[PDB]
């Protein structure tokens, strides 16, 4: 047994899609998915949705 | 903004605000690429023509980073009805592309699944605008942001003396005088999650300001994302 979106969104960055048993993660235009399948990589200098601050 | 905390360098670089011909911003927006920016259907009455600014952080002096765009299309949602308010949302496409920099950012588009749930879910959205202090007082010249709490639908219709459609949601304080306020109207309604920022909603109307008693209340981007990719593509 394994599942569940909701446990901690399935340690997505950001979208969370469970399929059939599997968390299955995905990631904003403008976001290259890691290749451990939860964690987004900016593709972009300035991706959507990040703070353009002094990071 | 009634009660904000101000946006400080880079804070909140989705905010577009919409300038009239003598320069008036009149409305809000949220930047969502490089040529689409994201407002609420009404502001556009406001002004015979208008043109967006990005980059702007305080009205007052020309500090570099503001740049003004012209609106090459202007795509309305077909059904407002103005006596609603329902169905509030505009996508307009700038003629020349948006340059992002410091605090010139889009914010992100989540899907209609995982914003139901997860974006709605979160107990806490950010409100940002060049628009009113305190309902009978001048609008903002420091781009103001703040925190407001997401409120579930029945005690919304329960508040709101008019009727709150699947379009809408409340997000307010009841009695904690904080609010967004008019000339907020086409503003950004973003909920962070895991420091990225997803557009929820957009500043649409509700009954004056922090008043004791009702919430603002925000178009439901959730109900239009299918129809922003239209526009996106343009149709
Ligand atoms: C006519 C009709 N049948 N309606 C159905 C609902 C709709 O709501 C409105 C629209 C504009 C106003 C403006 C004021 C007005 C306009 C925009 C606002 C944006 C945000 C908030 C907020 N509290 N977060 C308040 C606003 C109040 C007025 O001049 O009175 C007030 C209420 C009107
Ligand atoms: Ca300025």
């Amino acid at each position: 047994t394994r599942k569940l979106c909701s446990l901690d969104n399935g340690d997505c960055d950001q979208f969370c899609h469970e399929e059939q048993a599997s968390v299955v993660c995905s990631c904003a235009r403008g976001y290259t998915l890691a290749d451990n399948g939860k964690a987004c990589i900016p593709t972009g200098p300035y991706p959507c949705g990040k703070q353009t601050l002094e990071r | 903004i009634v009660g904000g905390q101000e946006c400080k360098d880079g804070e909140c670089p989705w905010q577009a605000l919409l300038i009239n011909e003598e320069n008036e911003g009149f409305c809000g927006g949220t930047i969502l690429s490089e040529f689409y920016i994201l407002t609420a259907a009404h502001c556009l009455y406001q002004a015979k023509r208008f043109k967006v600014r990005v980059g702007d952080r305080n009205t007052a002096a020309e500090e570099g980073g503001e740049a003004v765009h012209e609106v090459e299309v202007v795509i309305k949602h077909n059904r407002f009805t103005k006596e609603t308010y329902d169905f509030d949302i505009a996508v307009l496409r700038l003629k020349t592309p948006i340059t992002f920099r410091m605090n010139v950012a889009p914010a992100c588009l989540p899907e209609r699944d995982w914003a139901e749930s997860t974006l709605m879910t979160q107990k806490t959205g950010i409100v940002s605008g060049f628009g009113r202090t305190h309902e009978k007082g001048r609008q903002s010249t420091r781009l103001k942001m703040l925190e407001v709490p997401y409120v579930d639908r029945n005690s919304c219709k329960l508040s709101s003396s008019f009727i709150i459609t699947q379009n809408m949601f409340c997000a307010g304080y009841d009695t904690k005088q904080e609010d967004a306020c008019q000339g907020d109207s086409g503003g950004p309604h973003v909920t962070r999650f895991k420091d990225t920022y997803f557009v929820t909603g957009i500043v649409s109307w509700g009954e004056g300001c922090a008043r004791k008693g009702k919430y603002g209340i925000y178009t439901k981007v959730t109900a239009f994302l299918k129809w922003i990719d239209r526009s996106m593509k343009t149709r």
